[PDB]
């Protein structure tokens, strides 16, 4: 995996790859690494697929129960903390999970990094998985708060592409999301094979690659 | 030291059609270099138009199938004989597998059937319960041999239209049940040639709105 | 988790037209020491089932008692205990298989390999294997330990697939089993000459043969064999 | 986490804590606040194994806040430090110990004195004029031994602290991304926003 | 850690009607990191072609070694070496390092200049010769290549048909291997003309 | 293995089973463990089959070369050559050898060479995995200056019991008789010795 | 592997399967395990494939030079002695398990040889992963005074037992018959009971299906004149 | 040592190498030059195990200087890189291999072209437009993939290199104490004294 | 580096007024198996020295040959080989000690513990120990293995220091040695009843006693001992 997410003026972008490996064998070309918890809440997945799916789908149960009890949507801060506390029960037992809880609440857009150790960090920009270093390179040099929705979607898409190219354990396709105060919006599945050649020609990047 | 796990070999294959689905698997059961059985069924009709196969460690595979079949029975009792949809079965199986997160069912599981719109459906599981709906999936010993072939011959990967030279892809036309069964048989015949744990026989379960049908084919016994 | 101490070697079996045959030698080994020479490893359950066990003998004796208790329990409040509601081979096997898999799941296995041979109510042949891991499989021929490596190849020459079962008589099947037991005595270092054999037929019932011996052995060619290469005398 | 320092001057306690958080080979955050306010005049900084640090700190925070409400009274820094030590000494013989080292900086309103307590994950408590955990002391204590006076002003304490951080930035192989500095005095707790 | 899967890469060869084909990917990596997309794994000594997979330093080393040996062969014999003879030279040279072997999976391909007979062969890292009629595979996606070749291949294919079969065998095998890809090359070989084609594939 | 060598009035007799194992698999059930290093100097082999063959082959070579130069070697000399090889290469060998021979001057002699490479001259010797089970029987039943027929029975009965209890031993009982009269090979099959 | 050796009236016969494995994968479906040491001395190998080939070729080379030096036809006991001393020296690290057979002026011979250097004599022998399946057949059907036709049948039956019942063995049966006073006959693919069935479909692609970036002629010819 | 980068532009090769040297928990030096001039138009940077790096580099330097004197001729960058690769491929199967990774930047005066070769301690050689060893590539290659053109000027190459170093300084946990940058072109080798 | 296979247990010795006594049992053990019952572990060198060896027997036989060869070599070109230039106990010991330390320094030891007992030219008693490590020491009483733990305490009651040597007669010393050998037979599981004893006196020379037995043993009190605690019958 490579996953990323960042806050900006018009909400938060979420971009992930779709590759799944079992050693050096590519077990899946197209795996959904985002989870729709609620129209205003998203969760990314990196690490053990089973752990990511089970615990974040269990978070959704607990986030849903919050709505029924209080007649109000759970905050991103509270949702991330519930998840971190779950990880803390199975302390040292061998869970492998790295996720970003992305959403919009009363404080505005929210983004929290959460992992198997129980770490819970608030921040503007995060990237997880084996290819995060490649993604950070593109993000750090091109990120601004003043980004347009169109340019921001491209940045997250381009950042995953950078990782998919270099990292052997990242690739397949790119899944894009955009989180607004009216909820999250899916911006499609983009094959890296096609996207790479397209970006190469249009952007002029990847000069060293022949095509 | 006691090793509670073992490897019974075998290979399974699930393909989702437009209005049908197939779940195939070889009938050979093995330990190390010995053949236990040349015909030991691996794909099962679990009721409600769902078929399932748990490949890997046979004892854990049999246990999981047994528990899911049981889960189907209790779903009828508890919810007024309601039909268990394929998506609901898949989620139920995730929770069956994750019960043993720290002492897993050592199996790669596949189920097949029809979704609530009547279209073909295949779901894939890892030993600890991560699952996803798929069009095509091979599991087990010879999974790495078969999957690339299906990427090419089912989803037409790396295939383009002559004359255009890489500009226009081969269009993703749907496959018939007769066409799918040909790809399944050729997949297992090829796997049998190059993998020692694959052979003896091939049993295919085909699922349509009419029900669950079986087909059997001999494989090389060496 | 344990280690097996006193052990029993191969158990071999096969289906034939009207029933099943099962056999096993009468030895209880203690490592390389051939300690106990009067051990019965075929255990009948009623008049329709024989359970053949290999592996740890203390665990075998435990299983032997579970089966004896199973018969007692089935007879409780059961007027049809010797008729319609008698124990079937499939019932006895599934019980054992449940026990074996539960024990492996508690990391405290019964260190055995078991073959349940019998004939069902409807006359169908029953033959299935289960071991310490809870692994189960069925085949026209089944064998444990060394028998799997040496006996199955010989028995599969008689019944290579399901369609060969009706063509195989009890005389041919017994002959094949007895030959296999001789071959195992030639080649298995933890085997004995003395063995037991059981036939469960749908017409003639359960025939239990004890104190059998491997006979018609070929050793005479040994006199000509001298040295390990260049030695002539 | 990495570096946490502490210095007690004439009329205040100053805590400096690194901002970096690292997962694998990547620095995830460079603005992390490794501290929790236990009471209006008591601050606790922390460093240790991932996750454990914050859980422990928040668990202590909850207990002290509960006490404050129940009694309508603020516990002395000494009393809080003893409570924390006991929780750690209890923890070290547990099935899975909490691997957290802490510094507790507080102003005792009764005695009108600043107090600094250093406690490691074993439950080893010491009251000090200046303290540190991990490798931080190896680089900094020689400077503090030389320059520290007990009659120092808060401003002099900050200048001496800058010198300690500069030495760390020169001789440590790890980039800890600077420090967040907080002051604890009679008027409460405040953060130095420019350092 | 495993030397045969640090750098990654694949090679496949096929026979056709009066022709042979040999192909390889172009990736060189350091485990997860992709380093080069121009690392060709097929070399030729006269009309004999050699593909080598495995540890890249040994691939490079062996190429230089067989260049050395085939150039001397030619000077002394006054003729170019043939595929059958070269295959034995490769085997000899690998087995001489029996207890400190080159971590490679070589593949020979060529047409005998005198008989006109197409020839392919594969080896294990210590020299065991696998002389196949149909196809030879090597690399980190060898399992994948076996599956593709075994189903796609049919005997007596014409050069321009064989090209499509071997290309699709390579491409789709590489796309199920994390350590293979980043470009591909296919050599089509006839008795006195050789065509080399670079394939367009996904770059992830 | 079960092996033994026994001196008697007219000379010495070597005895051995015929089973060779690879774990629990009997790789050879008709093995000849009685090997000739000189006309009337033989040995019984136990331990690694490769090691004991390589040693016996080297010894045979040494004694052939000894004979060409100095005439017929003594049984003690043969045992010394075995010892020298077994002792100096003790770290790399697993060989338990019994050496037996007949001189006209010294008559029947038996030397045993266990794992360490020590030498022990004895009236009779037993070795191999199956020997453990017959220490009691052999000690109680051995007499000096037995007849040929008595010695054959003693070895036959002893190895019969060793085979009965040791899974690593079995097959036929081979014997080699060394006297002034010459060299006589004997063989005894299971049906004969099992009923003893 | 499965390999066997069987003695008969006026000679000896050896046989082998044709499967070679790399893990659970079949590397070669029709490999050749029957190796020639000299014209009338052949041996079958199991274990590390390259070791059985190399050790056989080395000893065969030295046997040829010996035969030339002595003006005599090579003996099986010579090949046996040279093989065991070589293998013993390498303390089992050369993983060659061989069945050596042949005819020479002394007569007909059959030996087995392990990787550590231990040799063994017999009328019938089997080696490799399928040796137990094969030995079961040999112990069931072998007898003294076999004819040539009976021995070939027994040998191939023994290999088949390995092919069908052992996963480490498969494909075809190779045989070599060495009879006294005759040329040795090498019967490559004596049996072929594992031919693949016709595929259901042809996977021949339309020309132009694969995307191409560049094309170029490769200069294989030498530097040209003029 | 830690980070060594390399980039080949239109008419030159630029090598950037970290300045830090660490023993135990202490940074001994922050001005170390991890490079050796092999010939007037060939520069080699290096990184690996302590001691081995310099010995190997100096041993190569001596060999190339010997060749230059003997033949009164400068070896091409390609020829030098092949010599270096062989020495490393020879080394990897030695009793105690030299654990050194190198970048060779040279200007071929015959072809009038800059050339960059990346060689690891195994003897794995690759010619590249830009390269790195260790973890350096994980952070930097995404930027280079995006921004690199082959017609770049030396000044544009330095600006792109600054961006790479800035990214390293942000996301690497280790403080490598900046880099020494050197340029290799037709006029020879020179050091950029302000970076 | 090796491991000892066939082993010899304790060797015990002591000084008395006119010479030295040394003793050792005649057993060659093979682990817990009491394999060889006729092993001589006291080896005389001339008429003035006895070397007692414990530990690996194959290594003992090697040392036995070195000593035999030493005597041969000393006689070469030596008219005074049976007089002034005969081998002394101190020469023989220092030779062995040199060999033992060299072998340990090559990490290929002679797995033994040796005691050299004898009388010098000037009538002085010689008694010194050396082992596989090349460690040497001298004392009025010396013992190896179990003897060090059980025999020395008994022998030190007779000769506790140097000044007790002239006060100790050969009858008292032999009596003490023989008692110690009995005690070792009671308590050492790798010992035997049969032993050898040697006396080297400055007046009466070398007396070598073979086929000695432990006698006057107390076992009768065993009949009264019943159970392990509460058992009365
Ligand atoms: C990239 C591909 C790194 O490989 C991502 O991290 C990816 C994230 C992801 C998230 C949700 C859904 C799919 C994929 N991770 C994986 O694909 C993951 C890699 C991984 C395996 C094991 C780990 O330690 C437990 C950590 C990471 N792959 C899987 O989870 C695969 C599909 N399944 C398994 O590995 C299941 N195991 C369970 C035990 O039996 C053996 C196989
Ligand atoms: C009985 C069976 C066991 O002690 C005999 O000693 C017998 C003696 C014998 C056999 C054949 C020819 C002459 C004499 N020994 C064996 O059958 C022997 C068992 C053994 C093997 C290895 C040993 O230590 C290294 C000790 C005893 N069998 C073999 O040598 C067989 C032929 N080969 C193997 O078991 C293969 N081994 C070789 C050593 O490394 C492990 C694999
Ligand atoms: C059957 C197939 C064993 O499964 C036979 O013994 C067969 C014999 C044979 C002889 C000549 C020509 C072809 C085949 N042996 C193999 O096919 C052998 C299997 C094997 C693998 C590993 C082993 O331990 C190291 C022993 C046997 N296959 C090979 O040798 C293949 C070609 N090579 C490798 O797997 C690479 N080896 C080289 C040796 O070092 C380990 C990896
Ligand atoms: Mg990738
Ligand atoms: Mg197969
Ligand atoms: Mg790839
Ligand atoms: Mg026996
Ligand atoms: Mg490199």
């Amino acid at each position: 995996t490579t996953t990323l997410a960042f806050k900006f003026q018009h909400g938060v972008i979420v971009a992930v790859d779709s590759r799944a490996t079992a050693g050096s064998y590519i077990s899946s070309l197209r795996m959904n690494k985002v989870i729709e918890i609620n129209p205003y809440l998203l969760g990314t997945m990196s690490g053990c697929a089973a752990d990511c799916q089970y615990w974040e789908r269990l978070l959704a149960k607990e986030c849903r129960l919050y709505y029924l009890r209080n007649g109000e949507r759970i905050s991103v801060s509270a949702a991330s903390k519930l998840l971190s506390n779950m990880m803390l029960q199975y302390r040292g037992m061998g869970l492998s999970m790295g996720s970003m809880i992305c959403g919009w609440d009363k404080k505005g857009p929210g983004l929290y990094y959460v992992d198997d150790n129980g770490t819970r960090l608030s921040g503007q920009m995060f990237s997880t998985g084996s290819g995060n270093t490649y993604a950070y390179g593109v993000l750090d040099s091109n990120y601004k708060w003043d980004l347009s929705v169109e340019d921001a979607l491209y940045l997250g898409k381009r950042s995953i592409l950078a990782a998919a190219h270099r990292d052997a354990y990242s690739g397949g396709s790119v899944n894009l999301y955009h989180v607004t105060e009216d909820g999250w919006i899916y911006h499609g599945n983009h094959d890296v094979g096609e996207l790479f050649w397209k970006v190469k020609e249009e952007e002029g990047s990847f000069n060293n690659v022949i095509g | 030291q006691f090793n509670p796990y073992g490897d019974n070999g075998g290979t399974i294959l699930g393909i989702a059609g437009e209005d049908f689905a197939v779940l195939a698997g070889d009938t050979r059961n093995i330990t190390d270099y010995s053949i236990n059985s040349r015909y030991e069924p691996k794909v099962f009709d679990c009721g409600d138009n769902i078929v399932m196969s748990a490949n890997g460690f046979a004892a854990d595979g049999d246990a999981l199938v047994k528990r899911f079949k049981n889960s189907v029975k209790w779903y009828h009792f508890d919810h007024n004989d309601k039909k268990l949809s394929i998506n609901s079965a898949a989620r139920n199986i995730q929770h069956l597998l994750y019960s043993r997160r720290f002492f897993p069912y050592y199996v790669y599981n596949i189920i097949a059937g029809l979704d609530e719109d009547g279209k073909g459906a295949v779901y894939s599981f890892d030993p600890v319960g991560s699952y996803q709906r798929e069009q095509c999936r091979a599991g087990g010993a010879a999974a790495s041999l078969i999957m690339p072939f299906l990427d090419n011959q089912v989803n037409f990967k790396n295939q383009y239209e002559p004359g255009t030279n890489g500009k226009v892809k081969k269009p993703l036309k749907y496959l018939s049940v007769e066409e799918v069964i040909k790809l399944v048989r050729d997949s297992f015949t090829s796997a049998t040639e190059r993998h020692i744990q694959v052979g003896d026989g091939l049993e295919i379960l085909i699922v349509t709105k009419d029900g669950v049908r079986k087909e059997f084919y001999e494989l090389k016994r060496d | 988790t344990q280690q097996p101490i006193v052990t029993g070697t191969s158990v071999i079996s096969m289906k034939y037209d009207n029933g099943v045959i099962i056999a096993a030698d009468n030895l209880g080994s203690y490592g390389s020491l051939l300690r106990f020479n009067g051990v019965e490893r075929l255990i009948p359950v009623g008049d329709n089932t024989v359970v053949g066990i290999s592996g740890d003998i203390s665990d075998m004796q435990h299983i032997e008692r579970l089966l004896k208790d199973l018969v007692t329990e089935n007879a409780y409040d059961n007027p049809l205990a010797d008729a319609e509601e008698a124990l079937e081979p499939s019932y006895i096997f599934e019980y054992l298989a449940t026990v074996m898999y539960q024990r492996r799941s508690k990391m405290n296995p019964l260190w055995n390999a078991i073959i349940v041979a019998g004939v069902q109510s409807n006359g169908d042949q029953f033959l299935r294997y289960v071991n310490l891991l809870g692994v189960t499989y069925s085949s026209p021929t089944l064998a444990t330990g060394f028998g799997a490596h040496m006996a199955n190849p010989l028995l599969r020459k008689v019944v290579d697939r399901e369609s060969d079962i009706p063509k195989t008589t009890v005389q041919v099947a017994e002959e094949a089993i007895v030959n296999a037991m001789r071959v195992l005595y030639y080649r298995d270092a933890r085997s004995s000459r003395n063995f037991s054999l059981a036939i469960i037929d749908k017409n003639t019932g359960l025939t239990f043969k004890k104190n059998l011996q491997v006979e018609n052995m070929k050793w005479d060619f040994a006199k000509d064999i001298k040295g390990y290469g260049t030695q002539k005398i | 986490m990495d570096i946490i320092l502490g210095i007690r001057v004439q009329d205040s306690v100053i805590l400096a804590s690194s901002k970096a958080v690292t997962r694998g080979i990547s620095v995830l955050k460079d603005s992390d606040d490794k501290t929790r306010q236990l009471s209006p005049h008591t601050l606790m900084s922390f460093a240790g194994e991932a996750g454990d640090t914050v859980q422990f700190a928040e668990y202590i925070q909850a207990n002290i806040q509960l006490y404050s409400i129940r009694e309508d009274y603020e516990l002395s820094p000494q009393a809080v430090s003893s409570f924390v030590r006991q929780e750690l000494a209890k923890s070290i013989r547990s099935r899975r110990p909490y691997q957290v080292n802490v510094l507790i900086g507080g102003y005792d309103k009764k005695k009108n004195k600043p107090e600094l307590y250093q406690i490691d994950y074993l439950g080893t408590k010491v009251e000090l004029p200046y303290g540190a955990h991990g490798y931080s002391g190896f680089y900094t204590f020689s400077l503090l031994d030389h320059h520290y006076r007990p009659d120092m002003t808060t401003e002099e304490g900050l200048d001496l602290l800058k010198l300690c951080v500069q030495e760390l930035e020169k001789r440590m192989p790890m980039d800890f991304k600077g420090v967040i500095v907080k002051i604890v005095d009679k008027d409460g707790i405040r953060q130095v926003d420019d350092f | 850690s495993d030397p045969s899967s640090i750098n990654g890469g694949i090679v496949v060869a096929m026979t056709g009607k009066d022709c042979v084909a040999i192909a390889c990917d172009l990736r060189l990596g350091s485990q997860s990191l992709g380093v080069s997309n121009k690392f060709e794994k097929i070399f030729h000594y006269g009309h004999v072609f050699l593909g080598i997979t495995g540890l890249a330093t040994d691939v490079t080393t062996l190429n230089e070694m067989f260049r050395y040996k085939t150039n001397l062969y030619k000077l002394k014999e006054e003729r170019a070496i043939e595929p059958e003879t070269f295959t034995q030279l490769v085997s000899s040279s690998l087995y001489e390092r029996r207890f400190g072997p080159y971590f490679v999976g070589p593949v020979v391909a060529g047409i005998n200049s005198k008989s006109g007979k197409p020839f392919i062969a594969g080896f294990d890292l210590i020299g065991c010769i696998d002389e196949a009629k149909d196809f030879i595979v090597s690399g980190t996606a060898s399992d994948q290549l076996f599956g593709m070749c075994e189903s796609l291949y049919e005997p007596n294919l014409e050069p321009e048909d064989l090209f499509e079969t071997i290309s699709q065998a390579l491409l789709n095998a590489a796309d199920r291997d994390a350590l293979s890809g980043w470009g591909a090359v296919v050599y089509i070989i006839k008795k006195d003309e050789v065509v080399k084609r670079y394939l367009k594939m996904r770059q992830d | 293995t079960s092996i033994m060598a026994v001196t008697f009035k007219d000379g010495v007799i070597l005895g051995a089973d015929s089973r060779t194992t690879t774990g629990a698999y009997i790789a050879n059930r008709v093995t000849d463990k009685l090997t000739r290093v000189h006309d009337k100097i033989w040995c019984c082999r136990s331990g690694s089959a490769a090691d004991t063959q390589a040693i016996a082959d080297i010894v045979q070579y040494h004694l052939e070369l000894y004979t060409s130069q100095y005439g017929t070697p003594s049984t003690e000399t043969a045992a010394s050559v075995f010892k020298e090889l077994c002792y100096e290469n003790k770290d790399n060998l697993t060989a338990g050898i019994i050496v037996a021979g007949y001189d006209d001057k010294n008559k029947g002699e038996v030397y045993t060479i266990p794992l360490g490479g020590s030498v022990h001259k004895l009236p009779y010797a037993i070795a191999g995995s199956g020997s453990t089970f017959i220490y009691g029987y052999c000690d109680k039943n051995f007499r000096e200056n037995m007849s040929k027929e008595e010695t054959v029975d003693f070895i036959k009965h002893s190895l019969s019991q060793a085979i009965k209890w040791d899974g690593s031993s079995g097959g036929v009982i081979r014997m080699v008789v060394l006297t002034a009269a010459g060299v006589e090979r004997l063989i005894f099959y299971p049906d004969e010795y099992e009923q003893l | 592997t499965t390999i066997v050796g069987v003695k008969f009236n006026n000679g000896v016969v050896i046989a082998a399967d044709t499967r070679s494995t790399q893990g659970p994968i079949v590397a070669d479906k029709n490999c050749a395990k029957l190796h020639r040491i000299s014209p009338k001395i052949w041996c079958a190998g199991a274990g590390t494939a390259a070791d059985t080939e190399a050790v056989t070729q080395l000893i065969g080379s030295n046997i040829e030079l010996h035969s030339l030096y002595t003006s005599r036809e090579p003996r099986v006991v010579s090949a046996l002695q040279m093989l065991k001393q070589h293998l013993f020296k390498y303390q089992g690290h050369i993983g060659a398990y061989l069945i050596v057979a042949g005819v020479d002026p002394t007569g007909s011979h059959l030996f087995s040889i392990h990787a550590h250097g231990s040799t063994d004599v017999g009328y019938y022998l089997s080696l490799g992963s399928g040796s137990l399946a094969a030995m079961a057949v040999l112990e069931s059907h072998w007898k003294q005074d076999l004819t040539k036709e009976e021995a070939i049948k027994l040998a191939s039956d023994a290999i088949q037992a390995g092919i069908w019942n052992d996963l480490g063995s498969g494909s075809n049966v190779d045989v070599c018959v060495m009879e006294i006073g005759k040329d040795a006959e090498y019967l490559r693919n004596y049996l072929t009971p594992n031919v693949r069935e016709e595929k259901q479909k042809s996977y021949k692609f339309p020309r132009g299906t694969t995307a191409v970036l560049k094309e170029s002629i490769v200069n294989i010819c030498d530097i040209q004149e003029e």
